[PDB]
């Protein structure tokens, strides 16, 4: 069933903008949405079909206090994305309150697309954690969608912000978003600003314009993560089928990423698997262990060697994991597209459940705890206090995220059969 | 492997007991101990039994069949038990 | 299994460059690495196979304070050697310390090639003793490889520097390198700058540009020493199988070189053997004896005469040796290649274990001992002092090398059955 992408907030809209541009170039689509003359892909999930070959994506662009959405409009791709579905603070509470007044009209925008599609599997949010306007509004909308569509599933390509720690209320904002995401989000794919910046310093000399260039890295991850859906295959021909192996237990639904040729600008499958398993290719910054690993390779891949490759990776034992879960790594294949450069003919990605990300969550909980004892930034703005006089949703989030940390470490323990 | 009777006639019941379990979980979202717990514990032990049995059988020696083992041997999960 | 050559330091990179260029000309390879149109050989071991007949050697080129590596880059053969594996003082301690900080990335470069190969037998180091940057870093890397690859073996084409004795810290540097080499190297093939310069004066009038021309002599030795592996044969179809004959006891693993037509620019096998055993053809500068000798001949060699030649050499009794090991000499054969000049149709080489090299080691130990008493060049640069305050690894190296000297002379003795 077709997927709708709910890109919201300035940062989220930037990355959804480029993701759709990336899939425009990758698929047979021109900047006006027309089928390309030069042009074997299952485009129906991600791109609505118009009568005159206008392949308009099912993007819902939500703007609040718009600045960069005007720049999105004055672009060559404005005709590409025309569902005509754009409807007009740096605090989580301010964003939540601003969303609450316009909830019905944005949800009627949701309804129109849901009705227009033949059918609907999933809501994919280009969400920004502690994103000022993005956060709060995204948490509210996340709480709304699951209620009205209980059967349906929500994925979140959360760009978790770690910039070496400007916004002073970041731990507070991120803490509340994580409570909403932990109980009201079916899946989350975690990304890290510092991790992508460190990769940027590695591959290039770019330091100062980190955001603009890191957007490309995020776009590559996001497209590669869906390529197996976007192109037919033998297995994982649907989102839920892919997602099931990745998330073995509901609480632990946060997924790390990695890409073998970080400098994608022949290599055998044995090489690309091992390259992927070292930490430099990973894009995320007491024993610790994976819960489950999955990998997809797109290229000129020999078939008989893929099984032998997994044999050899078992012999290498480069990925150390002894979790409660029994899920072993599986080597999957997807189709590299035509019309775009084929540099590094074989190129792969991994998506995995790891206990290490608990550390990144605990860092923002640590910042929050210190800030909470100080009460240096309660913000005390009349919006803030009137919305939350008790200031106890912060404590509810603290206990919920602490449960998540304990659950991660319990998954590390041998006895996650018992309650975690 | 459809030619050989044992492997086929055991993988079929591996799938069928899973059908029954899928039915049991499908029944209710509320916790079910209304004899479901009894047959579920029986199910996990039986499925472990038959899964380990077919593991022993897997371990013409075709490359596909013998290589498929190491996916599960990654954890050594059923052998270690 | 394929061999990877770890060329490091300015001098080491120069000789590895020339060696790979020589094997390009010898094999069916162009400066662009494409198979020659004009072109039976085992190119698997030394040359990786690309899909488009790009025969890239498994060269690891390590640069430190690069000057000549830029000159290596601006060469016609730059496309020939493209694994894209080049990663950016005159003191051993400075080189060791500089290596330590970059050890992980260069080792990842090692890993990638070991992985891309179907399999790996050996690490062949174009090492420079007392080579400023080359030494220290080579000793550190030598210490790392044996630990990470305990089963695997390391050979060192050490160009031992004798220039009639500018660097004032040569004995100290060479002393530490030999300690690391004695305990952490499976094999060493020793070459001498004065010896090759003396041969240069012999065969030609070249005196001032010794280094540039001596590179060719070194390259001839290096290529001929591997020809039996590069070209299949009835015997010695593997490096280790050859190495066993040459190194009889683990400590005494330093190997003598010789070449029959030093002026290689018809001769019977009897003739080339009795020429080769003479000291002029030798390329290196109390009773003394060989431990074991081996000869490989490449040319228009009659088969029936080779055993008669070995008989004749046994009567002719040039090589005088009464070691603890029975190994005297065995006549081996390799194939002379096509497309290159066949001048001196029959042309031969010898690898041997000789006790004379103890003299050359003891000369640098003598220089070191005198320098140590004078205490004239401790260097005592803050790098040198902080890295080595005790200055006792010099003494550890002195006792280890003194053990090696005593072991050589004990090998001369009739009773190496007792501990040496």
């Amino acid at each position: 069933r077709e997927i709708i992408t709910l890109q919201l907030g300035q940062c989220g809209n930037q990355i959804g903008f480029e993701f759709w541009k990336q899939l425009c170039a990758e698929h047979g689509i021109s900047p006006e949405g027309i089928v390309e003359e030069f042009a074997t892909d299952r485009k129906d999930v991600f791109f609505y079909q118009a009568d005159d070959e206008h392949y308009i994506p099912r993007a819902v662009l939500l703007d609040l206090e718009p600045r960069v959405i005007h720049s999105i409009l004055n672009s060559p791709y404005a005709k590409l994305y025309n569902p005509e579905n754009i409807y007009l603070g740096n605090n989580w509470a301010s964003g939540f309150s601003q969303g609450e007044k316009i909830h019905e009209d944005i949800f009627d925008i949701i309804d129109r697309e849901a009705d227009g599609s033949d059918s609907l599997e999933g809501f994919v949010l280009c969400h920004s954690i502690a994103g000022g306007t993005g956060s709060g509004l995204g948490s509210y909308l996340l709480e709304r969608l699951n209620d009205r569509y209980p059967k349906k599933l929500v994925q979140t390509y959360s760009v978790f912000p770690n910039q070496d720690e400007d916004v002073v209320v970041q731990p507070y904002n991120s803490l509340l978003t994580l409570k909403r995401l932990t109980q009201n989000a079916d899946c989350v794919v975690v990304l890290d600003n510092t991790a992508l910046n460190r990769i940027a310093t590695d591959r290039l000399h770019i330091q100062n314009p980190s955001f603009s260039q890191i957007n490309q890295l995020v776009s590559t991850i996001m497209s590669a993560s869906t390529t197996t859906l976007r192109y037919p295959g033998y297995m994982n021909n649907d989102l839920i089928g892919l997602i099931a192996s990745l998330i073995p237990t509901p609480r632990l639904h946060f997924l790390m990423t990695g890409y073998t040729p970080l400098t994608t600008d022949k290599t055998t499958v044995l090489d690309v698997m091992r390259r992927l398993l070292q930490p430099k290719n990973v894009m995320v910054s007491t024993n610790h262990c994976y819960i489950a690993i999955l990998n997809i390779i797109q290229g000129e891949v020999d078939p008989t060697q893929v099984h032998k490759s997994l044999q050899r990776i078992r012999e290498r034992k480069l990925a150390n994991f002894i979790p409660w879960g029994p899920a072993s790594i599986q080597v999957a294949l997807s189709r590299k597209s035509p019309y775009l450069p084929s540099a590094h003919r074989v190129s792969g990605l991994m998506m995995a459940n790891h206990t290490s990300i608990s550390s990144l969550f605990e860092r923002t909980c640590r910042q929050y705890d210190k800030l909470r004892k100080r009460e240096a930034f309660l913000e005390q703005f009349r919006k803030e206090d009137m919305f939350k006089d008790n200031f106890d949703e912060m404590d509810t989030s603290r206990e919920i995220v602490q449960q998540l940390i304990d659950e991660y470490h319990a998954a590390t323990r041998p006895d996650y059969i018992s309650w975690g | 492997f459809i030619l050989l009777k044992p492997v086929f006639h055991c993988l079929n019941e591996i799938l069928d007991l899973c059908h029954s379990f899928c039915s049991l979980v499908s029944q209710n979202l509320g916790p079910l101990d209304e004899r479901g717990a009894a047959q579920l514990s029986i199910l996990v032990k039986g499925f472990s039994r038959q899964s380990s049995l077919l593991f022993k059988i897997l371990s013409h020696q075709i490359n596909s069949d013998l290589a498929q083992l190491l996916l599960r041997l990654d954890y050594n999960k059923y052998y270690t038990q």
